[PDB]
């Protein structure tokens, strides 16, 4: 309903899989008119980038490792191999009807 | 088990270029041929057997004795890594293989030493089973290896010619670039082909007994120019010629940024199309494969330029129209269209158009519940012009509440529909066709300037060949190029320094042939047109020059003249008669010097000159009599064409789209058959102008002159007189063919010709004057010429008095004129002309039925028996057309020609008038002095006359005098001239020196001793003193 | 595709004012789309409004928009401001920066 953003966990094995959930109240027309829902990952270091939007249109960077998903109001993030760099905080957030607004986001650590 | 000289080619190496008889004819093509005297590599077994290189095909022969040559292997690694095929004769048959094979290094055949193995094999076959010059030729196209063979008893590489016969065409599908000798366990030659022009020439058998070479040197080029294999004299014009660019001048705007595409395609906001956006794109290298080679568009359409062509193109702006429509509407953004987006959104011109881009935004603008930010007008009080945007929103009345609407509609997308209802993005590339300096450009590298040379040229889009040069034109600083009246490039502003640069075309004009006739020698001088021959000896040695031959040098014989110049002519300081034009008053001609051709200014004539006396003057003391020879054409073949049969023979497809030309058919075949109608009636109008037919006479010696050869011999089987007969021997279509083409009789026969001209020279030989004037008068014939000479203005008395001169002069000269027809060969030049017209006009009228004229076939029925009839009506239209243009030639060409041919009979007719029914008094028309009598002859095509001229001979100068004084009077001779003679005035004619003694009866007076210039005292006879 | 530049760090007592600017590299005029979002100190990102509008946020933070010269400022800084705020760019790919205003005694 808010974004709380699932806990802050995933395998951290190098080479294996992940999936990434948040959770929100509607369908999410976006002030543009389109159903959104938001992936940016922010790096450990100077700056976000925008990955994923929509759950199915990706950004130039992420086309091949990435994946959006969800149903209802229960939407995830799919990474094929967490390939040892792909490391940070991964957030989904309300880039809807709603004002611009973020969840926790889901820390990610390799190891 | 593997173990692991040059020669010249002579006139070798021709094979049967198809499968096609032929005979009695000369049959021209282009094939890989080895050319005549080409460099050939000699090889000995004596063992010289490397890897030799194919190039596309080899001429390979040797020499044997021992069977020391058993086959070839051809490939191009010679290893197992690639296909390559063994040719190899093994003594018992012929094995032919195709594999990668495992090769040896060191083969041979004893054993089989060749390979050790085989795989991934494409091709096997095994032939029957089966001093000495064996000749291969060893071609490769599309697949397949074609080989030829032939067989010469020698004794040794042999001189001659051996057409070689085709043996296989081998479905090998290897890639050759080298081969090898397979050697038994002799000498061979290796030359290469070329892709030439041979013209092969084929015996009654249909044989191929000779050849012409066609690019060894400049006659070789000639007598394929004119399809002989001998040329008579003369200029010659056999092609053309240019210089071939050198280097690339290629000069491209300072634009070292990007074009920003993503910004126009990639955008997430684009307006709705009544209100759409436009941005410019300048300054940037526009590399448009971004937009064209991946797929995101279901719509990629240009217009004037196609897209691939983008990268090579410069322009002044580029704009970018964007908007978004839905599916239905994505088909109105084009040029010509109409409907409410293409009349009230968005117009284009009408006129040339760049890029009309659309892509599919199911997934981004249509919402599932529906997305109305999309708009367009459909109410409007009149239609948008192009590239027009009009965005009010006021309310729309109809009539200028009850009918006021707003204007604007909407577009309800949805993600829950079909194709002509998802919203698309449409963006429109416009292209500014360089109207100033170009802001957008390719991926181009540029080079440097290369000057005053020919070379190809590309500069800021502008593109062609040619001579750049710096010049003085001052443009104004807006221009970047300009014209002449024609619309070409005369100069352009460089991209880089701005200076102009003028463009003169590259050296080229037509090449010529100065030749004497073959039968003297085959030597001959090239004649470049209308250039500057600095160039053509450089683009010669410096080979630029296109075309050239093979076996040709420029010497120290180059001069140049007004007409263009020549090479290997000659020039010498001295003048002479013209033997063979070049222009521009000089001549060519074949001379001792040993011979050469030479080039020396034209004579005049000769060098001579009269004094000038107040006081004198020469009167011709002797004569003679000569016989001159005229020639004229009277009429030409009577030639007839079936239009149906040449351009749709056969053909019901064919005759009924010839039907759609309507009455064209007919006019060609009546306007020809009116041309063959004069024919009949020059030869009437200049022969049948005999009233009676006259008989000939048994006597033909009359007064001592003989008419035998002239009359014809009763005692032959012919009709034909000697003279006439001697004429007669001096000097594709049927008389049916497929080609429609006929030649048609003439009215009158031979024979009826040769009656009206006997008649003729026989009734005026006794006639008189009055032979086709009224009747006939009964006159000897020596008094008939008396009166000829009394009519030139000799007196009557010297025809008797010489009669024996007179008569042995004449029959001298019919004599002299039939030795000189017997031998020489130009005397009838002018009817051999109109028959060889006649001739080339039908060749290049069958010829050109050859022609596809752009048609996949020139036979109507290689496109009808395997073709469906809707295309066949392509081919055979577009066939169709060529040939009615064909028989339109032709018939014009013989249209304007009829008409010298009855402009030539007028002539005659009028001549046989003056110059045979009569005694014609004007000057050179009958001949070169006094005409006395002439003879018609009958002649092929045509009417020969002979004409018996008198010509003044030996004269003798005497001192003269205007008058003379006697007793107070003047006295003035009354027909002749006085003349001082042995210390004795006498009084003579003017044409012939006979003195009479000066009397009161042969003068007259007027005036007197004191009123007359010049004159002198004398003493005139008067009878009376002695009757007194 | 396009980037943008924006100021870097800054340091601030509290009071006064600290101003931050940033560019696209465009050209042309596409409009609006330049936004700020603030990230508080291990918290997750704020939105500071869209281009010239005001949210759940106070009246220090100034909008103005031209090369999308984008400004924001801060009248009246208080020491609640670090990692101020990125501009993030609303066009074809949507990209960030970051700038710094650290406000201390
Ligand atoms: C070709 O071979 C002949 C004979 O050895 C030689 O005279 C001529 O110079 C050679 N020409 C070429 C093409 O090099
Ligand atoms: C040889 O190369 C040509 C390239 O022009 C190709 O078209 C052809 O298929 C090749 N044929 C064989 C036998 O390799
Ligand atoms: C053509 O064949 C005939 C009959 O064999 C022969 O007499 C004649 O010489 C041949 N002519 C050629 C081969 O030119
Ligand atoms: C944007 O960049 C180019 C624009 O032609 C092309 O790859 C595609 O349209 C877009 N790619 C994405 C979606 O990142
Ligand atoms: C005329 O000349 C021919 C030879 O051309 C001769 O045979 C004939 O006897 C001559 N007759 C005469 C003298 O009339």
């Amino acid at each position: 309903v808010v974004m709380t953003q699932s806990p802050l966990s995933l395998s951290v094995t190098p080479g294996q899989p992940a999936s990434i959930s948040c959770k929100s109240s509607q369908t999410l027309l976006h002030s543009d008119g389109q159903t959104s829902f938001y992936w940016y990952l922010q790096k450990p270091g100077q700056s976000p980038q925008l990955l994923i939007y929509d759950i199915s249109s990706r950004f130039s960077g992420v086309p091949d490792r990435f994946s959006g998903s969800g149903s209802g109001t229960d939407f995830t993030l799919k990474i094929s191999r967490v390939e040892a760099e792909d490391v940070g905080v991964y957030y989904c957030m309300q880039g809807t009807q709603f004002p611009w607004t973020f969840g926790q986001g889901t820390k990610v650590e390799i190891k | 088990r593997c173990t692991t000289t040059q020669h010249t080619s002579s006139m070798r190496g021709v094979y049967y270029p198809d499968e096609i008889f032929r005979s009695d004819t000369l049959y021209l093509t282009q094939d890989l041929f080895l050319p005549f005297y080409s460099n050939v590599t000699g090889f000995h077994t004596i063992f010289g057997n490397p890897v030799i290189p194919f190039k596309d095909g080899i001429y390979f022969a040797a020499t044997e004795k021992s069977n020391v040559v058993r086959g070839w292997v051809f490939g191009s690694t010679m290893n197992n890594k690639s296909q390559s095929v063994i040719i190899i004769n093994n003594s018992t048959n012929v094995v032919i293989r195709a594999c990668n094979f495992e090769l040896c290094d060191n083969p041979f055949f004893a054993h089989t030493m060749i390979f050790d193995n085989a795989f991934n094999c494409t091709f096997e076959y095994i032939s029957d089973a089966f001093k000495h010059l064996r000749e291969f030729v060893f071609k490769n196209k599309d697949g397949f290896l074609y080989v030829y063979k032939g067989y010469q008893p020698i004794d040794v590489l042999p001189s001659g010619f051996n057409t070689l016969k085709p043996i296989f065409k081998l479905p090998l599908g290897i890639n050759i670039t080298n081969f090898r000798a397979i050697l038994t366990a002799a000498a061979y030659f290796v030359g290469y082909l070329k892709p030439t022009t041979f013209m092969l020439k084929y015996d009654e058998n249909g044989t191929i007994t000779d050849a012409v070479d066609c690019s060894q040197n400049p006659l070789a080029e000639l007598k394929c120019s004119v399809k002989s294999f001998e040329i008579d004299k003369g200029i010659y014009q056999t092609s053309n010629f240019r210089v071939v660019p050198s280097g690339d001048v290629v000069r491209f705007p300072n634009i070292t940024n990007l074009c920003p595409f993503g910004e126009v395609f990639n955008a997430t906001k684009f307006p709705s199309v009544y209100a759409w956006e436009r941005k410019k794109i300048s300054n940037c290298v526009a590399d448009y494969s971004v937009l064209y080679n991946s797929t995101f568009f279901s719509t990629f359409k240009c217009y004037g330029v196609s897209a691939t062509k983008l990268n090579d193109l410069c322009f002044s702006n580029v704009y970018a129209d964007s908007f978004v429509v839905k599916g239905d509407d994505v088909r109105q953004i084009a040029p010509g269209q109409t409907g409410v987006i293409a009349d009230y959104n968005y117009k284009l011109p009408d006129d040339f158009m760049g890029c009309v881009l659309a892509w599919n935004t199911r997934n981004i603008d249509a919402t599932s519940t529906g997305n109305y930010n999309y708009k367009y007008r459909y109410l409007r009080h009149g239609k948008l012009r192009p590239f027009e945007r009009d965005i009010s929103n006021v309310p729309f009345s109809p009539d200028g509440a009850l009918n006021c609407y707003w204007p604007l509609n909407d577009y309800g997308f949805y993600t829950t529909t079909g194709i002509g209802y998802q919203p698309y993005r449409v963006v429109v590339l416009s292209f500014e066709l360089l109207n100033a300096p170009a802001t957008v450009c390719g991926p181009k590298l540029s080079t440097d300037l290369i000057k005053n040379q020919c070379v190809n040229f590309n500069f800021n889009g502008l593109t062609g060949t040619g001579v750049l040069t710096p010049s003085s034109k001052r443009f104004q600083p807006f221009q970047q190029f300009g014209r002449d009246v024609s619309d070409f490039t005369d100069s352009v502003r460089d991209p880089k320094t701005s200076e102009i640069l003028d463009i003169s075309p590259c050296s080229f004009g037509g090449v010529s042939v100065i030749t004497p006739g073959t039968n003297a020698s085959s030597e001959v001088a090239v004649l470049y047109q209308d250039v500057n021959c600095t160039d053509v000896s450089t683009a010669i040695h410096a080979d630029q020059l296109t075309p050239a031959w093979r076996i040709y040098s420029t010497g120290n014989n180059v001069f140049q003249t007004q007409a263009g110049c020549l090479i290997g002519a000659e020039h010498v300081d001295t003048s002479y008669e013209c033997d063979i034009p070049i222009g521009a008053g000089i001549c060519a001609s074949y001379h001792t010097v040993q011979k050469s051709i030479v080039a020396y200014t034209m004579s005049l004539g000769a060098d001579s000159s009269i004094a000038y006396s107040n006081n004198t003057i020469a009167i011709p003391t002797n004569f003679s009599i000569s016989i001159t020879t005229e020639v004229m054409p009277v009429s030409m073949a009577k030639t007839s064409v079936d239009c149906n049969m040449y351009i749709c023979g056969d053909s019901t497809e064919c005759a009924n789209l010839l039907l759609q030309y309507g009455s064209f058919c007919t006019q060609l075949n009546r306007a020809l058959s009116g041309i063959a109608a004069e024919q009949d009636r020059n030869t009437r109008e200049v022969f049948a102008q005999v009233k009676q037919m006259y008989k000939t006479p048994t006597l033909k010696y009359f007064g001592g002159f003989n008419f035998s050869q002239i009359l014809p011999d009763p005692l032959k089987p012919t009709k034909r007189s000697f003279i006439e007969d001697l004429l007669f021997n001096k000097v594709q279509y049927g008389e049916q063919k497929f080609n429609g083409l006929t030649v048609l009789p003439p009215l009158l026969t031979d024979d009826m010709i040769a009656a009206y001209t006997a008649a003729l020279v026989s009734g005026t030989a006794t006639a008189g004057w009055t032979f086709g004037a009224g009747a006939a008068l009964q006159i000897p014939f020596a008094m008939q010429m008396a009166y000829r000479f009394n009519g030139i203005g000799v007196t009557q008395n010297v025809l008797y008095e010489n009669q024996k001169q007179i008569a042995n002069q004449f029959n001298k000269a019919i004599s002299q004129i039939q030795e000189s027809l017997t031998t020489t060969s130009t005397a009838l030049g002018k009817l051999q002309d109109v028959v060889n017209q006649n001739a080339q006009a039908l060749n290049t009228l069958v010829k050109q039925l050859s022609s596809n004229f752009g048609a996949i076939s020139s036979v109507l029925n290689d496109i009808l028996s395997r073709l469906d009839k809707v295309e066949a009506e392509v081919q055979i239209d577009r066939l169709i057309t060529g040939r009615l243009q064909s028989l339109q030639t032709y018939v014009t060409q013989q249209l304007i020609r009829a008409a010298e041919i009855r402009a030539s009979a007028n002539l005659a007719a009028t001549k046989m008038s003056e110059c045979v029914l009569g005694q014609s008094k004007r000057v050179d028309f009958c001949g070169k002095g006094y005409h006395l009598m002439s003879f018609p002859q009958a002649a092929p095509h045509g009417v020969v006359f002979l004409h018996v001229t008198y010509v003044p001979s030996q004269e003798r100068n005497f001192t003269t005098a205007p008058a003379i004084c006697h007793e107070g009077k003047a006295y003035f001779p009354r027909e002749g001239v006085f003349v001082f003679n042995g210390t004795s005035w006498f009084i003579t004619q003017r044409n012939f020196f006979s003195p009479q003694i000066i009397t009161t009866d042969n003068t007259f007076v007027s005036g007197n001793c004191d009123v007359v210039i010049g004159i002198i005292n004398n003493t005139v006879y008067d009878p009376l003193q002695p009757e007194l | 595709q396009v980037q943008l530049v924006q100021s870097g760090s800054e340091l601030k007592k509290p009071g006064a004012s600290v101003t931050v600017s940033c560019k696209a590299s465009g050209y042309s005029f596409p409009t609006h789309a330049m936004n700020w979002v603030r990230q508080a100190p291990g918290q997750g990102l704020e939105w500071m409004g869209w281009i010239p509008t005001y949210a759940g946020f106070t009246g220090r933070f100034v909008f103005s928009l031209d090369v999308s010269t984008a400004y924001l400022q801060i009248s009246s800084l208080k020491a609640d401001d670090t990692a101020v705020y990125y501009c993030a760019r609303g066009h074809v790919l949507e990209w960030f920066q970051g700038t710094l205003v650290t406000v201390s005694s």
